[PDB]
């Protein structure tokens, strides 16, 4: 869980929500999106299995990990959609067209929610639109996202925490800089005023040979914890892999019901066929010659012509 | 579709039904066909044995988060065949324990 | 469809940095002066003087891509196979030859 | 770069991956951290 | 516009084509975050200026 | 993105923090490019001596008030420079009193 | 206002002229003129790749 | 437009306002007019005198019933005139009634 750069908000202006969108894929036939997030949803607090909560970067000066209610959760677009599934960095829901995907964490008053610019389209399969499952029909192949969390679409290389520095942490009086590490947090005060100056320390230290708080960064270490590749952190000093985590919600093959058209009315005519077709949606009509000269034909129609 | 009923509580690999006989399925064939669950319609709750069609209870049945999407405790489900293409559908109602 | 993938960015707090080489599809790296970025704190470097910032990125396969993808081919002299049912006199067979 | 098989490689896992899309980054401007970045659109989805 | 008292939700409803627009050489929804600067106008936020 | 930090019922005129020595910004030629926030931003609670660029509590802040849809009480306030342009992000978030 | 910049074009030279390869994803603003006696003046509105 | 105030809970048949009247129309013309109760308007709790346009309590008016859409208790009617063509309101407010 790691807070990022969101570029538009409920403010309208650059925020720093732990829910910042990343890759939106829509490749599924049902129109389900898969979106990666910025807050691990599906574990409690110390990260172990659960369903009912989701932890989220904190704001807090501690900047520590919190964990709350998915409940919360409300995935929409240009209409509410509905959440498919949890797990982890990644939610799958199923969601009306729309221009954009906007995810809101938010809960009565904490009015949290990130929006990342998504192209999301209506789309069919087949030859013929339509705008539900039809009841009759031929079924035809087709692929979807998996609803089962187990199953992996990828992975995704996670690093080593690069270093955050927060103001808080150093502060400076009459010229002089005194850092203010968290009580129990032993705080790396790397600082150089005209010099390297390094060295840990746990209590206000005022540091010797430095005045411009300019100068001086102040910043913990909690490398425990794992985050993702995200071009919102600065990298730490090794960026090696250190782990692996799976892509849920896999694309898998499946069936699919679509229409199928009202039987074109047929006149014979010398050398010559008339197809009085008939269709209230787009469909599409494919004529070819049995002989050398293929001579395809291809339209789209629609209503009644011949 | 075939409407199945469930008390709650149940315990995990607790016989539900036959599909597979209830829809008059070549219990031999299921593999032959590769019976498979429709993937965007599997729910944790429940799980399908791949050989003869017999419905185990996959989870113990929460009859609080599921029942947040229905008091009338739906589960939901699909199942087919790959060849040739069949579609099947299954429904899942959770029942109260009468013994309170 | 590529993903374009882009590592986190590395700064040097008011050192420099270079630009290394690597494999990676259309890896492609730059280097940019003065920044002094913002993150949280608000500083998150000293000195705001030559603050190198390496910006790195390439491209990879979407998770995806693993079934919706297109493999091109160069095709070759085509064999023709014809599956023949022959029937003479009263008895009939099947075969298939090239 | 925005033509097919702007991307390219032996195998779905293979690791010597190939490609040109005309990439090139960008100064950023705004004093919070991102890298800014633009990038010729998918070829592959252009012959789609 | 509407009052919702409680459920007297007296409302009055208006023609008038608000199409969403934008300023500059570059149709978008929304503002990127990296880009050039340009002179625009929009309304003052505080109930206390003049128009 | 500045941040600062805030209590309730500041007076007032309480100091809050200069933004252009946080930017690093020339107090003496924020004249010259005109500073001042951006109109689409204000809110009555905040001000800001254009002259000095620091930014005092204008009234009395409470959560109650101010922050409905915001719990932590942020309020989010913004800055511009024109001489060339530039812009800048400020949030002020209000904190509870300890002496409760 | 924050304001998008577009791809940076793909010029290609020859005898006399110019071939601008363009990729905007939205609807960006394109303008030419000569530096004569006549502007030639053009100006079109073009949106995916073309040149 | 035709204001109308009324009491809740009175019996059927009991009279409220002479639109005719009030709206000044020959009582006498209104059937050679084809005087009527616009379709998409009519309420269940009135009926109109077609001899006079004369309104009165067609069901028991009460506010749990008829304000169900507004609290605001102003029931609307629309009346019309065919030959030649001429179109008016009526919006009856129930009263709460000092005997509440």
């Amino acid at each position: 869980p790691y807070l990022g750069f969101c570029p538009y908000c409920r403010h309208s202006a650059p925020c720093f929500s732990p829910i910042k969108i990343e890759n939106v894929w829509d490749e599924s036939d049902d129109g389900s999106i898969r979106i990666q997030v910025s807050a691990q949803f599906g574990y409690n607090q110390a990260g172990t299995a659960d369903v009912t909560k989701f932890r989220y970067m904190s704001y807090d000066h501690d900047h520590d990990i919190k964990e709350d209610s998915m409940e919360k959760l409300a995935i929409s677009t240009s209409g509410p959609c509905r959440r498919l599934g949890h797990k982890g960095y990644f939610l799958l829901a199923q969601c009306p067209p729309g221009d954009s995907v906007t995810v809101s964490i938010t809960s009565g008053a904490s009015e949290n929610s990130c929006t990342v610019e998504k192209k999301i389209r209506r789309k069919f399969v087949g030859r013929e639109e339509y705008l539900f499952p039809p009841v009759h029909g031929k079924l035809v192949k087709c692929h979807v996202y998996d609803h089962l969390k187990e199953t992996s679409a990828g992975y995704i290389t996670m690093h080593r925490p690069g270093p955050h520095a927060y103001k808080s942490y150093l502060e400076e009086a009459s010229g002089e800089v005194y850092i203010k590490p968290p009580s129990g947090k032993n705080v790396t005060y790397e600082c150089k005023c005209g010099d390297y100056s390094t060295g840990i320390v746990s209590t206000r230290t005022k540091m010797n040979g430095c005045t411009k708080a300019k100068q001086c960064i102040a910043y913990k270490r909690d490398q425990t914890k794992w985050v993702f590749n995200s071009p919102d952190l600065i990298r730490h000093t090794d960026h090696s892999v250190q782990g692996k985590l799976h892509i849920p919600f896999r694309l898998t093959p499946t069936v699919c019901p679509v229409p199928l058209a009202h039987t074109p009315t047929v006149t014979k005519w010398f050398k010559g066929i008339t197809l009085h077709l008939t269709a209230t949606r787009p469909t599409l009509l494919t004529t070819r010659k049995l002989g050398l000269r293929a001579d395809a034909t291809a339209e789209w129609i629609t209503g009644t012509t011949s | 579709q075939l409407h199945y009923t469930v008390q709650e509580e149940q315990e995990h690999g607790t016989f539900v039904g036959n599909i597979a006989e209830d829809l008059g399925l070549d219990i031999t064939k299921l593999s032959a066909r590769g019976f498979q669950t429709v993937p965007n319609s599997r729910t944790p709750y429940l799980d399908l044995n791949l050989e003869t069609g017999v419905l185990y209870v996959n989870e113990k049945i929460d009859r609080e988060q599921i029942c947040k999407q229905s008091p009338s405790c739906v589960l939901h489900l699909e199942v087919f065949l790959e060849n040739p293409l069949e579609l099947f559908q299954v429904e899942i109602e959770v029942l109260d324990i009468n013994d309170n | 469809k590529f993903h374009t993938v882009v590592p986190s960015p590395q700064v040097k707090c008011c050192g420099s940095l270079e630009c290394k080489a690597s494999s990676k599809a259309d890896y492609t790296c730059r280097v940019f002066g003065g920044v002094y970025p913002f993150m949280w704190g608000g500083a998150q470097c000293f000195c705001d003087s030559e603050n190198t910032q390496l910006s790195e990125a390439y491209v990879e396969f979407a998770p995806d891509c693993t079934i919706d993808h297109a493999v091109a081919l160069k095709v070759h002299t085509a064999a023709l196979k014809v599956g023949l049912r022959i029937v003479y006199g009263n008895t009939t067979a099947r075969l298939d030859t090239f | 770069p925005g033509a097919f098989g702007d991307i390219q490689a032996s195998s779905l896992d293979a690791t010597d991956i190939v490609a040109r899309t005309d990439i090139r980054l960008l100064k950023p401007s705004v004093k919070n951290i991102h890298v800014p970045y633009t990038q010729a659109v998918s070829g592959y989805e252009m012959w789609k």
